């Protein structure tokens, strides 16, 4: 159950509608962009410093 | 066999200050000439700050001059108390340990008659706090 | 190269705990509390 | 935007584009990051390459320090977007 | 292992041998010393110069040698060799305002600038390189 | 007799259907005005800028917001921890703009939920008996003082209190779990045990009595018709779940006296909850969890990571993707 | 440090704030020798 | 509440009760301030405060009705006041005495709230500002008037709730992965507003002197401030906002 | 490609050895290597697109994200309304019936 | 008074234990100290600009 | 960071925030010149090494702009790397750094 | 002086012997009703002592 496909059409169709919700979702984005060289690594995951997700100043 | 050690034993890992003492002399000097004339240099700066506070007595805006008597002046305790360790005779330096004693309680009765807003008050413990000043370095020479 | 300090913190240390069972164990054996 | 032709010159190669460049590009080159890029990125060279040679507040020493890095800079058209965090970027290590 | 800790001395490649003891010796005294404000090579005040194998070595002073940073710490200066940023960086010139550094020795400074140059031998992408690598 | 003593043994009767005593005459009025604010604020709030920086966040059931998404948006940043009623908003809608409505209730659900522990306290006293169900109580009212005013005061602002809502539960772990390190603090580590343990002994206890009844009942109707309300001979044999119990582990591990064993319920969750919400309360003022990052190295001296550092990588990629653009400087409040 | 006279009494004093730990843990020895009576 | 009655106060009674961006008033007429052709002249500590914030909304908009500015209420706190924008008067134009922009606080950046629930946010700024008089005298008058370029409101950094930006941020409606995995005309070609936009428009505004000092203490005077507010970075068209409140300005002789 | 255990991920550009060399980065500030600082080309083959190759640096970053999923198809979704997140195969639909029933 | 002098006891025992570890060149904060910032308020052995001698 | 980028020739008012917000200088609810960022929370701030920048209306922009005193970098740059944040087996950091300092405030 | 040295060097030995031996003899069903001057001349000798470490730490 991972997001609502309502709000997900809702959030791409408006760039100010936010919900805790909708900060949920860049939340596991990170988890899964910055563990993902460390926890799996027999993928071999080469991600660059650039193309990972960051935030702003941090 | 794995290289254990028991309580000492200097090792890469051991948290112990028991071994690596200090081999060669201490090269900062405590007291040397370069720093001595940086706090000449920051007495020709506070001297002029307190100068600097009788225009906004007279414009009465508290804010400032309680506030440029910490600004540049915030290392001018300090400096003092590091010239008057620096002299040689003791009987001079109970001349140079008075007036900075006679400057630092003028300097804060300046403040006291700056929160309590006392114009008629603040440029008599000014001028007191000035002349304390100049009696200050021709004490420590 | 002996390390001479923790050797004094453990002799201490045996000296402290042989102080509240010094108490209670000659109080066990003489018949007081 | 979404598309821009001009990213190749922002950092991470030659070639710094001194327009829309970040003030932490000039890292890479020395004797250029602190006070000499200061006035690079203040009254910036908005007209051509070599107009960042014949600028003024500079020593004839810092002048000739950019003289060593002049095919390492392009002008390129100031893209708005880039000039708004030329000094801070939000980009620490 | 350990075996190469061949940190060069000064210019034009003369390099020297730390031994052990001048590692733990560096490691213990970097850490409390500078290591609240470099953790990991990073600058926590000023991040876009720190302390990488190449930020280094693209000063006016090259820094990747010992004896740049020796002088470094005897007498700071910026990054472009023009201003001595001494009054807002601990030094031993600048050791009546910086208490830190009033009682280290010559000869650990020695010690200190040798773990500044063995930290991108042994954890080189990790050192100075920022949180991406941690 | 009095015109006020009348009135003074009419809140302390035990007569009317919800105990209405003098804790009561303080947490009537504060939750009934803690609950018609959330139920309106849960529906029809507007838009809510929680981090101070305009941008804001749209949480109640008009604006979308099925309900695993909506939430009672904590208060505006640029507040702080600012006392902002409705009077010091130059109009209603301005302070709804900068999250009044969540101080408006999570001071009076904690003023009414104290109000409650002190009830608790009151029937006991006026019905006769042991007054220590407040003391059970102040494990939920200090967790609730933890995550909702000890959390705002350490820690700045309103904005950083759990959002009263279901999905702002869940950004309020990962935001907490990123720069405080929950999962590794020995405090929250016991009231893990404290709620698995918990969870144990109710799945323990509650077995053991309802497996030994005697059957003072049928075959086809229900086993709880059995016990009549209010009798005085006991329903189940304590002897027998003893010595079940005393099979099963061994003879003494187990409470064959059952006020030791009823203690024992009372004493593993309420001091795990304790050591919970002093946790949260201690990482409030940021003594945060262990941190084991880049602890094992090798003789060359390179990092070997261990399963502390696979943590880290989770708590640093939430941490730099919690509040994308409310962070102009490196450090995250240092 | 200590003034110098009382430096080599340095190991002495790094265990004695440990000691209102064991006066609270005394109790229990205490009260286990008499048999918690 | 003059420049000399604001300064003797302490912080600790300015602190919080809203007089700390309140744009001094002065208390003078009968006076001018001569500015040579020859001499450096800026003014400094150049203080504006808004008031009455209008945005233009259309009551007919198919014929026979205009767009009559509705009065709104402010939304974010009391932010909205500018301080300190000092700049430098001496250029001349054939007369003309124009300033032009040099530092300070330019912007503020303030949400109001039209009438039927939407909150409109603006940049309050004066950034890049060339107002121009005419004549040498200051004072009782001589309306300056000049552009500004606003910026747009987010900058190209700030990310989106999903994550898109213009300097930064995904160039796609990520969280939909199947309408991205379309190949002719459906490739997220929908969205145009993941094309985010930084775009820079002007605004105009003309100020009165309306009193003077002879001696400093330029202006206290009004001002009247049209301009443009927030396009969400291109997604939404923006509105035009009216301004109208006090600015006080002060010139030293340089 | 994307590997099935995720749901986002960053479109990184590999050679035969595993070594990235373009990325279509997140941070367009020094970013030391993209899709179009590499200039890299598409020649498309066979399919609906046999023979049409074009180095055009924006329409390269539109077929670049869409092969990170697979394989390129045209979609007709027009017809059910589509929304534009992946459903579930009955393959796994069986499998989460049955193994929660039994 | 027992328990009096086991207040005592802490205030003297530890207050020993913060000038043993003392080491001059590191401020007050940087050494986890706790009763020796409670005797540099009262202004026992500090000096100006808030080092202690 | 008011500093570092000022040192760096910015005019450090009219910073234009990613937000559209003050980065470095910004404005308090009740109106005063604060600090931008995530500190604006942090606005009741009195402390004697910026104390002595502040006039009646927040911090002075001309008091900042040019009497910015060494003493003050100093303590500032101490203050922001010796923040009470730290860890139960003591490691000075944001929690997600590397153990090489012991310090918890 | 290491004269001083050795002094409060015996006061950690005579306490040691004070801190054990009084609750031992108070205790005692005996050894209080006889001994309360044994207790008190170790006590006023331990009182003693540290006036003579403490008027030496002048000099
Ligand atoms: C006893 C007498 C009590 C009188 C209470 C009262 O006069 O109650 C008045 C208040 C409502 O006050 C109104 O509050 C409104 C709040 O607007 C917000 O709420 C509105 C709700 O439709 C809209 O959504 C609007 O867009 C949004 O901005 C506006 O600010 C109005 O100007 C203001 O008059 O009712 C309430 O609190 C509801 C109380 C339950
Ligand atoms: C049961 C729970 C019931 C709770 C009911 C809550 C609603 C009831 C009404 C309010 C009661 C107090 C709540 C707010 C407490 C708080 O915000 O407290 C914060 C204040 C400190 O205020 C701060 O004071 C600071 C003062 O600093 C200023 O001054 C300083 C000195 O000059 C510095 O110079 C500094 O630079 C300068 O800014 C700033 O102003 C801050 O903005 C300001 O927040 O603490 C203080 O006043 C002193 C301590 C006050 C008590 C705190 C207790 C918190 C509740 C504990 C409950 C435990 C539950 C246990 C289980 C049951
Ligand atoms: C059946 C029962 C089974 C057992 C269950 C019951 C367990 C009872 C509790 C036992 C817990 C203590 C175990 C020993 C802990 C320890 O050895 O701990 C180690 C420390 C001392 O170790 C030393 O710790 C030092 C820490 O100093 C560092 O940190 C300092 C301050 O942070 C400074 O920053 C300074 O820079 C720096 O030197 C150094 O790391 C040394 O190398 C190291 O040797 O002992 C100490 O201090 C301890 C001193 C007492 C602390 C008093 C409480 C303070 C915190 C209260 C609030 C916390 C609430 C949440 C908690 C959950
Ligand atoms: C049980 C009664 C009760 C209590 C204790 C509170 C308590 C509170 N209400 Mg509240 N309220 C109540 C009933 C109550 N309410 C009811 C019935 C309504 C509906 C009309 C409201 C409607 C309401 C609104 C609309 C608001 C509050 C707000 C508040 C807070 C501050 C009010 C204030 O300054 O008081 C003034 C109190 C005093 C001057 C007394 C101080 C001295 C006494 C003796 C206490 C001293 C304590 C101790 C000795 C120290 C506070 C938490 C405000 C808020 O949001 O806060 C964040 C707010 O805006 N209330
Ligand atoms: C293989 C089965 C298994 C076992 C033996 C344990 C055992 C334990 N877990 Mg664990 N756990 C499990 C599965 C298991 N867990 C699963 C499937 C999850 C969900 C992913 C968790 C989530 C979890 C968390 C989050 C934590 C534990 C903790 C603990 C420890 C104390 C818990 C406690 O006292 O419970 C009560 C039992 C009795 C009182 C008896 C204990 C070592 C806690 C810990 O760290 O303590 C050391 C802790 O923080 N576990
Ligand atoms: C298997 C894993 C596991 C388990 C068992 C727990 C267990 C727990 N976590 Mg935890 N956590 C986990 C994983 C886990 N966590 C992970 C992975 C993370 C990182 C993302 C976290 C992050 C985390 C945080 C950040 C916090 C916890 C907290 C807690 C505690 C919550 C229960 C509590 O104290 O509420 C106690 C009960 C209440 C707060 C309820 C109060 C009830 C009030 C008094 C009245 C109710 C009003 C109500 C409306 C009336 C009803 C209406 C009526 C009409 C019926 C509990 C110990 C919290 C904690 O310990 O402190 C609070 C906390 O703050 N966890
Ligand atoms: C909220 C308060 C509530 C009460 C909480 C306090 C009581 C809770 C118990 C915690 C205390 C446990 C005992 C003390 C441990 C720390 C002592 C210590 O080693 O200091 C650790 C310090 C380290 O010294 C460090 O030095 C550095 C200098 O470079 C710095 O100055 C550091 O700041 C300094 O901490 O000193 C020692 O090394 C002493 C070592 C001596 C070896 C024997 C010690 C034996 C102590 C434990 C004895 C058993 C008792 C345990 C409890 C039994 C019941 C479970
Ligand atoms: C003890 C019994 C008390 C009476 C019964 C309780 C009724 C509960 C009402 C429901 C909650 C309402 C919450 C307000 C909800 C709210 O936020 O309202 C705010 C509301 C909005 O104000 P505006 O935004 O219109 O402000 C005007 C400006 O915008 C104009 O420029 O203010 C009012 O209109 C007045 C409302 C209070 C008027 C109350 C009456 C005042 C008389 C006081 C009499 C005292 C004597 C009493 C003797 C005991
Ligand atoms: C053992 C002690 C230290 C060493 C070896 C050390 C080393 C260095 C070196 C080599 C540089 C580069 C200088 C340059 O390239 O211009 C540097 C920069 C810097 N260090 Fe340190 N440092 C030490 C202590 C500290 C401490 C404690 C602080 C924190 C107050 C600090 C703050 C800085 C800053 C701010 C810079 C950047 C200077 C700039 O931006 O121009 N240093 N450090
Ligand atoms: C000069 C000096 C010194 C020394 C000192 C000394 C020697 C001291 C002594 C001290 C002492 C000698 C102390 C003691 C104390 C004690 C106390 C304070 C006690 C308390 C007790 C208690 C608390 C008890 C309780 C109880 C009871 C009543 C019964 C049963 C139970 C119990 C056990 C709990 C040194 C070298 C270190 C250093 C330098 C300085
Ligand atoms: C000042 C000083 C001193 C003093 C000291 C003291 C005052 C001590 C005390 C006290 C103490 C030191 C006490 C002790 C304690 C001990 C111990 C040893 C601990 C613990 C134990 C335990 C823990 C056990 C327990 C148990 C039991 C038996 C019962 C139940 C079960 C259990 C297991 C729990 C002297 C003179 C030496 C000199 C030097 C310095
Ligand atoms: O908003 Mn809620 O939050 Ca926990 O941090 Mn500080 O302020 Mn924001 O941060 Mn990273
Ligand atoms: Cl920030
Ligand atoms: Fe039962």
């Amino acid at each position: 159950a991972y997001d609502f496909v309502s709000q997900e059409l809702r959030a791409a169709e408006d760039p100010e509608f936010e919900t805790f919700y909708t900060k949920n979702i860049l939340l596991n984005e990170g988890i899964r962009a910055w563990m993902a060289a460390q926890d799996q690594p027999h993928e071999n995951f080469i991600f660059p410093e650039e193309v990972l997700p960051r935030g702003n100043a941090l | 066999a794995p290289k254990q050690s028991f309580f000492g034993g200097s090792s890469a890992s051991s948290p112990f200050v028991y071994n690596m003492k200090q081999t060669g002399e201490i090269l900062y000097k405590p007291l040397n000439d370069e720093d001595l004339q940086f706090h000449k240099n920051v007495l020709e700066k506070s001297r002029g700050e307190l100068d600097r506070t009788s225009e906004q007595i007279a414009r009465k805006s508290w804010d400032d001059m309680r506030g440029v008597i910490r600004n540049q002046m915030y290392n001018m305790r300090h400096s003092q108390l590091r010239l008057i360790e620096s002299v040689e005779s003791a009987e001079k330096q109970k001349a140079a340990k008075k007036n900075y004693n006679d400057l630092k309680k003028s300097l804060e009765e300046m403040d006291l008659a700056a929160r309590n807003k006392k114009q008629e008050d603040a440029r008599k413990f000014r001028a007191s706090a000035l002349k304390a000043f100049d009696s200050f370095t021709t004490s420590v020479g | 190269m002996i390390n001479w300090q923790v050797i004094g913190q453990l002799v201490s240390l045996a000296i402290i705990v042989l102080v509240g069972p010094a108490v209670i164990f000659l109080l066990a054996f003489k018949k007081g509390n | 935007e979404m598309e821009y032709e001009g990213v190749m010159y922002l950092g991470g190669s030659d070639k710094i584009d001194v327009n829309n460049a970040n003030i932490r590009a000039y890292t890479k080159y020395p004797g250029m990051y602190p006070n000499i890029a200061r006035e690079i990125v203040k009254n910036g060279p908005f007209e051509s390459v070599d107009d960042v040679l014949k600028i003024e507040t500079l020593t004839a020493t810092q002048k000739s320090v950019v003289e060593k890095y002049k095919n390492n800079l392009i002008a390129l058209p100031s893209r708005p977007e880039y000039v708004i965090d030329k000094l801070n970027n939000g980009l620490y290590r | 292992d350990d075996i190469t800790r061949t940190i060069p001395l000064e210019a034009s490649g003369t390099t020297i041998t730390l031994t052990p003891e001048q590692v733990k010796r560096g490691k213990r005294l970097f850490n409390s010393s500078c290591a609240i404000c470099h953790n990991g090579g990073i600058t926590k005040t000023n991040p876009n110069v720190g302390l990488d194998p190449e930020s280094l070595s693209l000063a006016t002073p090259p820094r990747d040698n010992v004896n740049s940073l020796i002088d470094y710490m005897k007498d700071p200066t910026s990054y472009d060799g023009s201003e001595s940023i001494a009054e807002i960086h601990p030094s031993i010139k600048s050791a009546d305002i910086f208490p830190k550094m009033r009682s280290l020795s010559d000869d650990d400074l020695f010690a200190i600038a040798g773990h500044i140059l063995i930290q991108p031998k042994v954890a080189s992408e990790k050192w100075g390189g920022g949180k991406i690598y941690y | 007799a009095s015109l006020w003593e009348r009135f003074c043994s009419w809140v302390t009767s035990t007569e009317n259907r919800l105990y209405i005593g003098w804790f009561g005459v303080l947490m009537i009025p504060t939750l009934l005005t803690a609950t018609s604010v959330f139920i309106i604020a849960f529906v029809a709030a507007p838009p809510v800028d929680i981090d101070g920086i305009r941008e804001p966040v749209a949480g109640s059931l008009l604006y979308g917001n099925n309900i695993i998404s909506g939430a009672v948006i904590p208060s505006s940043a640029a507040i702080g921890i600012h006392f902002y009623p409705i009077w010091e908003a130059a109009s209603l809608d301005e302070w709804l703009y900068n999250g009044g409505c969540y101080p408006l209730i999570v001071l009076h659900f904690l003023l009414g939920v104290a109000c409650y522990m002190g009830r608790e306290w009151e029937l006991s006293y006026r019905l006769g008996m042991r007054p220590w169900i407040a003391v059970a109580f102040s494990a939920p009212v200090a967790a609730a003082t933890a995550v909702f005013l000890i959390y705002p005061i350490g820690q700045g602002s309103f904005s950083d209190g759990m959002p009263l809502g279901i999905s702002g539960t869940f950004n309020f772990m990962i935001v907490f779990q990123a720069e405080h390190n929950i999962l590794m603090h020995p405090f929250h580590q016991l009231g893990v045990a404290g709620v698995f343990g918990g969870s144990l002994f109710s799945a323990m206890h509650g077995s053991l009595v309802t497996s030994s009844l005697i059957r003072e009942t049928t075959e086809n109707e229900s086993a709880n018709y059995g016990y009549k309300f209010g009798q005085e001979e006991e329903t189940y044999n304590i002897v027998a779940a003893h010595g079940y119990f005393g099979r099963l582990i061994f003879q003494y591990a187990s409470f064959n006296n059952s006020r030791s064993l009823h203690f024992f319920l009372g004493l593993w969750p309420v001091v795990g909850i304790w050591l919970t919400s002093i946790s949260v309360s201690t990482m409030a003022f940021n003594l945060n969890g262990f941190n084991f990052n880049q602890s094992v190295v090798d003789s060359q001296g390179r990092v070997i990571n261990t399963w502390a550092d696979i943590i880290n990588r989770a708590n640093l990629g939430m941490e730099v993707m919690h509040e994308r653009n409310a962070h102009n400087f490196p450090l995250d409040l240092a | 440090a200590l003034p110098e006279a009382y430096s080599i009494f340095k190991p002495l004093v790094d265990i004695l704030p440990v000691i209102p730990v064991f006066f609270l843990l005394l109790a229990f020895v205490w009260q286990a020798a008499i048999g918690f009576r | 509440f003059t420049e000399e009655d604001f300064r003797q106060l302490s912080y600790e009674q300015v602190k919080g009760t809203g007089l700390a961006n309140r744009c001094p008033e002065v208390d003078g007429t009968k006076g001018s301030i001569k500015i040579e052709k020859g001499k450096k002249y800026k003014i400094v500590d150049m203080c504006i405060e808004p008031k009455s914030f209008q945005v233009e909304d259309e009551v007919g908009k198919g014929k026979q009705a205009r767009k009559e500015f509705v009065d709104t209420k402010l939304m974010t706190r009391a932010t909205y006041t500018l301080t300190g924008i000092e700049g430098p008067l001496t250029v001349n134009a054939n007369g003309d005495l124009e300033f032009q922009e040099k530092d300070g606080i330019d912007y503020a950046a303030t949400t109001v709230q039209l009438p039927g629930g939407e909150r409109v946010p603006f940049l309050f700024t004066v950034k890049e500002l060339v107002a121009t008089a005419k004549g040498d005298s200051i004072g009782s008058g001589t309306e300056f008037g000049g552009e500004f370029t606003v910026p747009s409101y987010r900058t190209g950094l700030f990310l989106d709730p999903k994550g898109r930006g213009g300097v930064t941020g995904y160039d796609m409606a990520v969280a939909l992965p199947g309408m991205m995995a379309d190949g002719a005309e459906g490739q997220d070609e929908l969205f145009k507003e993941t094309n985010k936009v930084f775009q820079v428009t002007k605004g105009e505004i003309e100020m009165g002197v309306q009193k003077v000092d002879p001696s400093t203490n330029e202006i206290a005077g009004v001002f009247v401030s049209e301009q443009l507010t927030d396009t969400d970075m291109g997604a939404k068209a923006p509105k035009n906002i009216l301004l109208k409140g006090v600015f006080y300005a002060r010139i030293v002789e340089e | 490609r994307m590997p099935a255990f995720f749901e986002t991920f960053p479109v990184i550009l590999v050679d035969q050895d595993g070594i990235i060399r373009a990325d279509i980065p997140f941070r367009r500030a020094e970013s030391k290597y993209s899709i179009e600082q590499v200039g890299v080309t598409i020649d498309f083959y066979g399919g609906k697109l046999n023979g049409q190759s074009f180095t055009d640096a924006p329409t390269v970053k539109k077929y670049a994200r869409k092969a990170q999923l697979g394989e390129v198809f045209e979609f007709d979704r027009t017809t059910l309304e589509s929304d534009g997140v992946f459903r579930s195969s009955p393959r796994g639909w069986y499998t989460f019936g049955h193994a929660n029933f039994a | 008074v027992a328990h009096a002098g086991i207040m005592v006891f802490w205030c003297g025992a530890m207050t020993l234990f913060e000038v043993a570890h003392f080491i001059p060149e590191k401020p007050l904060y940087e050494q986890g100290f706790i009763l020796l910032p409670h005797l540099a308020t009262l202004g026992w052995g500090v000096g100006p600009g808030g080092e202690i001698v | 960071f008011l500093v570092r980028d000022q040192r760096l020739g910015a005019n450090v008012a009219s910073a234009q925030g990613p937000t559209g917000l003050g980065k470095y200088l910004m404005r308090s609810p009740s109106g005063e010149i604060i600090f931008g960022g995530e500190t604006m929370r942090f606005w009741d701030l009195r402390a004697p090494w910026l104390e002595p920048l502040r006039g009646p209306n927040g911090l002075d922009l001309n008091k900042i702009k040019n009497d910015i005193q060494p003493w003050q970098e100093r303590r500032a740059a101490e203050y922001m790397t010796h923040a009470p944040l730290g860890s139960l087996n003591s490691v000075g950091g944001v929690a997600t750094e590397i153990n090489s300092v012991n310090y918890v405030s | 002086v290491t004269a001083l040295q050795i002094l409060v060097f015996a006061l950690t030995i005579l306490s040691t012997i004070l801190v054990v031996s009084i609750p031992v003899i108070l205790a005692s069903p005996g050894q209080w009703e006889q001994s309360k001057n044994l207790v008190f001349t170790g006590a006023g000798v331990w009182s003693g002592l540290v006036i003579v470490t403490g008027l030496l730490n002048s000099f």
